[PDB]
């Protein structure tokens, strides 16, 4: 339990690896998934709660969206998977070494700046009121109806001219 | 003589009293509210079936079925 | 004691899946004038153990043109988080209490739908294709008013816990002060779990079988049992947000009975529905949802939104 | 927190990577997009958590308010762009050289 | 004036989904401007004490600040008791 | 008749009473005959930690009332 | 970590149940019986090729619509300001340029699916 | 011995779930797919015995031949019955798919459907009467019931 948000953030690493080496769009949103999947486990286990469970609702929706454009766009006869390809199937093996090497290389150059593999788990959360009662991050990102109402505008008007943005542009 | 099946165009008003009725229709689904209905009654009628192959069917003296020959 | 308590939840709900699929057929067949099955044991009660065992003795598909690590992730999750789905729900206790139980419930809910769209695509079929481009509309289209449903209903109750619904509805039922959000919320969750006149991604009338006509034997059973599950967990959720049980702290049994006859009385008009109307075409249900629905959705979170603040009737954040 | 960002740091750099070299499908460029975002929006997330700055987390929620727009207007464009070739590749846009 | 109430009646005879989703609109906009409640409304949420009430030194120039809680003086709850 | 299906609607009414009994008594039986203590904000957690370490069987559902003092 | 042990519990049984479907029956395999499937006649092209999207436009206006659920979900949260005012009228606008934003959209054809 | 009793047993267990569970292929041709659809019926009510029809032949364990089979549809109810998952039986239902029936003599007819597919039970009628395919569907569960392949796998 001492390694387990390594464990995350190591996993959350490979899906963007994944990622990155772009297969068929089919997978590419099955990574996102995946990642943001893991990259909500962290926000929750840092303490977090709605920012987790946010950007794991948001990225639900965009990939059901990007689903229905890859058949639709992005689709090719044989679409491509990490095993499709064996240079593709290298830089996946290959570079899930790397990092295998990168944590063991920079954790042997300075044992606690970047990589502290010996003290994992010992400085996760810093600080914690004990007692408190109002310290949910929905309290901090309900803010934005109050304190940062700045926020709330350009965010509101953001997506507001998207509508005419796309309207715009996909018409005939 | 003919009649017709879709044919009521006979253009009335719409009176408050029944547009507000229109409106009930649309928004209270009046009339799916009434085919739940009609399935709820018939959840209580008598089944139509028959326990096969201790109850059978109905045949008349002419049903023709499988042959045979006969004699004096 | 805790594995023992996972036994008391995922072994009775999945005893309660398999014979909703009994009531379902004889249902049905009494609403059709027929006595649907009576024959595989006293009233039929041995008809889905006989269809699970026959099931799971089926060969197997593997199609030559599919992708078999979503072909069989797809089943596998399916079923995963219709069981996943029941944990948080308070009965009156829940097995496991989360502060924002109602979000689990939503995003675990839109995770499932990509069961129909991976298994559909990995089928490699037109046929599973059509069915998997249909959870995509489908989804689209109830997933934007559903949410915000249930926020109109989160400004009476104060949170996203499912255990604080029980302490609003003490005194009364929130389908009384929200019996049109409880309309279209219902309608949603036909829409949800792709109930008739929903059943569009299966819709065996124009596609064959939609996203699992590839599918036979264990594999397809898995989603069965995953489909008839939701069903049960998408009406046990609304007796628990709008037809609030009663709750003493002194009898929790009384909470328990009460809750289960109203969720089995809502999953039989889930079957009630089923027999009485034809099914909707998968373009008029984006109608329905975008052009009905949302207009009153955004009309009554606006509504509720103003409601606790001219009432002075905030909900207490604890 | 010290493992933590580094892990995300570098998944942001694999998604640059993967941003600024193209394959076929122009689809597949965007993906990378949103795994930017998605780096980005955790580390942001971590940071203010970890700090309790609550006045701080308004601002995550802007950029994936922020993000979708530019995931709707990449999808946009996406389908002016198979609506003149019949597909989403790359290589077909290129004829602003001359 | 007159061909408004031609309009909404037929509105609301073929179109009452928009026609009620109007009017709720509307109707949240006006309430909270005459209800002789809206203003409570505040003062509840500053009546919660979430935070501990820190006390002050008592200089000597504070004679509107009470020693112990159950003094006569400061804010009191009792217009949310008796609401 | 119609009855003949209320077979199967008992048994899935059962059922679904299980969850809900169960869970509550299993609460009681592993925590000393009460509800399992709630914790949705960082003070309750506090109070639970505090009556573990005072208990003296590290088990926050042993109380410790004027008895202790 | 009871929510962790009782999901992998769930994991479990799903894949219990996936070996036991595949290991246990009697399998008999043929080409024939394993090409797809298409109503008795042999498929005239992959199911692989391009599938139009006759209602994309309603796909993209769902994010920027997903997105403005993210900014409203606060609001539990937020009726518990001092600031009510405050509060309100931000909530109001919003939900008002959503609508605003969906009656432009409905106008122009936009929630049509493409013929 | 008792591993052979209870191989017998555990022989009657399986067949059981299988008589139990026939769900046909939603698939008729003629006039006699019309009675195929009178027994489904509420008076005769095949779902009353586990019977019930499902579209797709991964899914459908009995393939009911009801109607004509022309050269042209030939190839495709092969097809069909190929993608069916074992084990499957076969019910050829009337005259025409029996044996051809009253084109029995025409160029563009398959005489009789167990020349493309193994038949397990054949119902005589052009159609059979509801209750004649029902008398069929039962004595094919009687079929099954006597299916001994667990037992058979003991004496191998
Ligand atoms: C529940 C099912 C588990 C028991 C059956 C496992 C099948 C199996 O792997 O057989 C051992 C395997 C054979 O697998 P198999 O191909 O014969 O599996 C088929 C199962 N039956 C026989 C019932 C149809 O033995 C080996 O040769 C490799 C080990
Ligand atoms: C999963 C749960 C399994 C429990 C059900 C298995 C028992 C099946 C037999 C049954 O219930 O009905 C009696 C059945 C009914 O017989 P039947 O199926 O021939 O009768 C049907 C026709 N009518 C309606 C006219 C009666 O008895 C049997 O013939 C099968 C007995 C096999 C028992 C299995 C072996 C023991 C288990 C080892
Ligand atoms: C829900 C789960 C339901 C299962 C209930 C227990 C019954 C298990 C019986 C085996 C399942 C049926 C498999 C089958 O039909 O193949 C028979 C097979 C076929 O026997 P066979 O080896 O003679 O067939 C050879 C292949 N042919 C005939 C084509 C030439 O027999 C078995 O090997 C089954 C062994 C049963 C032992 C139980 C564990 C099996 C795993
Ligand atoms: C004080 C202030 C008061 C503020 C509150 C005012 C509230 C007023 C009441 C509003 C109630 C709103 C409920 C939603 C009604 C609705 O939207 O239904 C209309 C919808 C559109 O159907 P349509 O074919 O388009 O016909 C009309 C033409 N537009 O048609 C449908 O919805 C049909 C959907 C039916 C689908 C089958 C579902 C099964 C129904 C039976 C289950 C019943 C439980
Ligand atoms: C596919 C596999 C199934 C996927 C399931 C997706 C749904 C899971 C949503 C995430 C669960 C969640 O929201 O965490 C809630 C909980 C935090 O608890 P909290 O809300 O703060 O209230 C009590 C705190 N005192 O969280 C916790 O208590 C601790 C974090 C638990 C995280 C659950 C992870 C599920 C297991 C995934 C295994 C990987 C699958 C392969
Ligand atoms: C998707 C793939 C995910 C796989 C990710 C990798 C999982 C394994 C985590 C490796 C991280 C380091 O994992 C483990 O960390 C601990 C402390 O945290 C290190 O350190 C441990 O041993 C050292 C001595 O060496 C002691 O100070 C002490 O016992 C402990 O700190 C261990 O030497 C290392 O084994
Ligand atoms: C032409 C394009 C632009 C036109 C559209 C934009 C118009 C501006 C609308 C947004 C208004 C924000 O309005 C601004 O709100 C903030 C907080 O929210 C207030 O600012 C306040 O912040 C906090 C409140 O807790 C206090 O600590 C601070 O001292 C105080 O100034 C400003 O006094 C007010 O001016
Ligand atoms: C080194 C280990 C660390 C991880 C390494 C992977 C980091 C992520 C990199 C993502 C980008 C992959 O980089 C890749 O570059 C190759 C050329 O090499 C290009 O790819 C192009 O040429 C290659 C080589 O013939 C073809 O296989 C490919 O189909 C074609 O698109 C793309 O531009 C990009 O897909
Ligand atoms: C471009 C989009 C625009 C469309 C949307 C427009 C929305 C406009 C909404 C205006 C409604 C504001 O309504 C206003 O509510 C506030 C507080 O809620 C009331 O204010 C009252 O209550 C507050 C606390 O609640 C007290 O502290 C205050 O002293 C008192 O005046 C006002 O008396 C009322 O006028
Ligand atoms: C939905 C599920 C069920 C259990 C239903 O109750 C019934 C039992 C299934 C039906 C209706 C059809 C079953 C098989 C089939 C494909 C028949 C061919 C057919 N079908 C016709 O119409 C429908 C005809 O119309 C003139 C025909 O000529 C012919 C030849
Ligand atoms: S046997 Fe007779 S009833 Fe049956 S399909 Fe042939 S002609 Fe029609």
């Amino acid at each position: 339990m001492n390694n387990y948000i390594f464990v995350l953030s190591s996993l959350f690493l490979v899906g963007c690896l994944g990622l990155a080496l772009k297969p068929s769009p089919i997978y590419g949103g099955l990574g996102l998934i995946v990642s943001g999947f893991v990259g909500c486990l962290m926000v929750l286990g840092f303490g977090g709660s709605f920012l987790g469970l946010m950007v794991f609702l948001i990225y639900l929706g965009g990939m059901l969206v990007v689903f229905g454009y890859t058949t639709a766009m992005a689709t090719e006869e044989y679409p491509e998977t990490w095993g499709s390809n064996w240079l593709i199937l290298g830089f996946l093996v290959l570079g899930v070494i790397m990092e295998v090497f990168l944590i063991c290389v920079l954790n042997y150059y300075d044992e606690v700046g970047v990589i502290n593999l010996d003290g994992l788990g010992d400085w996760l959360m810093y600080e914690v009121d004990d007692v408190g009662v109002m310290l949910e991050g929905g309290i901090g990102v309900a803010a934005m109806y109050s304190c940062a109402t700045w926020m709330m505008v350009v965010a509101g008007w953001s997506l507001f001219a998207g509508i005419f943005i796309i309207i715009e542009i996909t018409r005939d | 003589t003919y009649k017709y099946v879709n044919k009521k165009e006979q253009e009335s008003e719409v009176d408050m009293k029944s547009a507000t009725d229109n409106a009930a229709r649309i928004l209270m689904w009046t009339e799916l509210i009434r085919g739940l209905g009609m399935t709820l009654s018939y959840l209580f009628r008598e089944p139509a079936t028959i326990n096969y192959p201790f109850e059978k069917g109905p045949l008349s003296p002419r049903f023709r079925g499988e042959h045979a020959l006969r004699r004096y | 004691m805790f594995f023992i308590n996972i036994l008391t939840l995922l072994v009775p709900i999945l005893i309660a899946m398999a014979f909703l699929t009994l009531v379902e057929r004889k249902i049905l067949g009494y609403m059709q004038l027929r006595k649907g099955p009576n024959i595989v044991g006293p009233y039929g009660i041995l008809q889905p153990f006989a269809d699970a065992m026959k099931l799971f003795m089926k060969e197997p598909m593997r199609p030559l043109t599919t992708s078999m690590s979503l072909f069989i992730i797809a089943p596998t999750l399916s079923l995963t988080l219709a069981l996943s789905l029941w944990v948080p729900l308070p009965m009156p206790h829940p097995l496991i209490n989360l502060n924002l139980g109602i979000l689990f419930i939503l995003a675990t809910s839109s995770l499932s739908v990509y069961s129909i769209l991976w298994s559909g695509w990995a089928s490699n079929s037109k046929y599973s294709l059509f069915g998997a481009l249909r959870a995509v509309a489908q989804t689209i289209s109830y997933e934007v008013t559903m949410a915000i449903i249930l926020l109109s209903v989160l400004l009476m109750n104060g949170s996203y816990s499912l255990q604080t619904l029980i302490t609003t509805q003490e005194h009364m039922w929130l389908l009384l002060p929200a019996w049109p959000m409880a309309m279209m919320w219902f309608i949603s969750t036909l829409a949800e779990t792709n109930r008739a006149p929903f059943d569009l991604t299966e819709g065996e009338s124009e596609l064959v079988s939609g996203f699992n006509v590839e599918y036979a034997a264990g594999p397809f059973a898995l989603f069965f049992m995953a489909e008839y599950t939701n069903i049960i967990l998408m009406n046990a959720l609304t007796t628990i947000i709008f037809l609030g049980p009663l709750y003493y702290i002194n009898l929790p049994e009384l909470y328990s009975t009460n809750f289960m006859m109203e969720a089995l009385l809502l999953s039989s008009t889930f079957l009630w529905i089923r027999a009485s109307y034809p099914r909707f075409r998968y373009d008029q249900l984006m109608h329905l949802l975008w052009k009905n629905f949302l207009p009153l959705t955004l009309a009554l979170c606006m509504w509720h939104i103003s409601l606790p603040i001219f009432t002075a009737g905030v909900p207490p954040y604890m | 927190m010290p493992s933590t960002f580094f892990n995300l740091t570098m998944a942001f750099s694999l998604s640059l990577l993967g941003t600024l070299m193209f394959r076929s499908h122009l689809m597949s460029t965007l993906l990378c997009l949103e795994g930017m975002v998605l780096s980005l929006f955790i580390m942001t997330s971590v940071t203010s958590l970890n700090s309790n700055s609550m006045s701080s987390m308004p601002i995550p929620i802007t950029i994936l308010v922020f993000a979708a727009c530019e995931a709707a207007v990449g999808l946009a464009l996406l389908v002016k762009v198979s609506n003149t070739y019949g597909t989403d590749y790359v290589q077909n846009l290129n004829l602003l050289q001359c | 004036a007159g061909r408004i109430s031609a309009f909404l009646k037929n509105a609301w005879a073929k179109e009452p989904v928009l026609v009620v989703s109007f009017s709720v609109w509307g109707l949240a906009i006006i309430m909270p401007m005459i209800s002789p409640y809206t203003k409570y409304a505040s003062m509840i949420n500053k009546a919660t004490p979430y935070n501990y009430p820190v006390p002050v030194r008592d200089d000597g120039n504070m004679p509107d600040v009470p020693s112990h809680p159950q003094d006569p003086l400061g804010p009191s709850l009792d217009w949310l008791k008796n609401l | 008749m119609w009855f003949e299906i209320l077979p199967g609607l008992a048994i899935m009414g059962v059922c679904l009473v299980i969850p809900g009994v169960s869970t509550a008594y299993i609460h009681k039986f592993t925590n000393g005959g009460k509800e399992k203590r709630v914790a949705r904000v960082q003070y309750q957690w506090y109070l639970m930690e505090r009556d573990r370490r005072i208990s003296g069987v590290n088990r926050y559902y042993v109380s410790k009332g004027l008895e202790n003092i | 970590m009871n929510l962790y042990t009782v999901i992998f519990i769930n994991i479990l049984l799903s894949l219990t149940l996936i070996l036991v479907a595949f290991w246990l029956p009697q399998m008999n395999l043929y080409s024939e019986k394993a090409n797809p499937y298409e109503c008795g006649f042999d498929p005239t092209s992959s199911a692989r090729l391009p599938f139009s999207m006759k209602f994309f436009l309603v796909a993209i206006t769902f994010l920027l619509f997903d997105l403005e659920i993210a900014l409203l979900l606060p609001l539990p949260w937020a009726i518990q300001t001092i600031k009510t005012s405050t509060m309100m009228i931000m909530a109001f606008i919003l939900v008002t340029i959503l609508s605003l934003g969906l009656a432009y959209e409905w106008t122009q054809k936009g929630l049509e699916w493409t013929e | 011995s008792r591993a052979e009793y209870v191989v017998t047993k555990l022989d009657d267990l399986i067949n059981w779930a299988r008589r139990s569970s026939l769900w046909p292929m939603t698939f008729g041709l003629a006039c006699c797919a019309v009675e195929m659809m009178h027994m489904a019926a509420p008076r005769y009510d095949m779902d009353r015995f586990g019977v019930v029809f499902r579209a797709s032949p991964r899914q459908a364990d009995v393939m009911i031949v009801a109607g004509t089979l022309t050269n042209k549809m030939a190839p495709a109810l092969r097809k069909v019955y190929d993608q069916m998952p074992e084990p499957r039986y076969v019910v050829s239902m009337g005259s025409c798919a029996n044996g051809g029936g009253y084109y029995h003599y025409s160029y563009s007819v398959v005489r009789g459907c167990d020349r493309i597919v193994p038949v397990d039970i054949y119902v005589p009628g052009c159609p059979p009467t509801a209750e004649a395919l029902l008398y069929g569907i039962l004595q094919l569960q009687r079929k099954i019931k006597r299916e001994q392949k667990l037992k058979i796998w003991y004496r191998r």
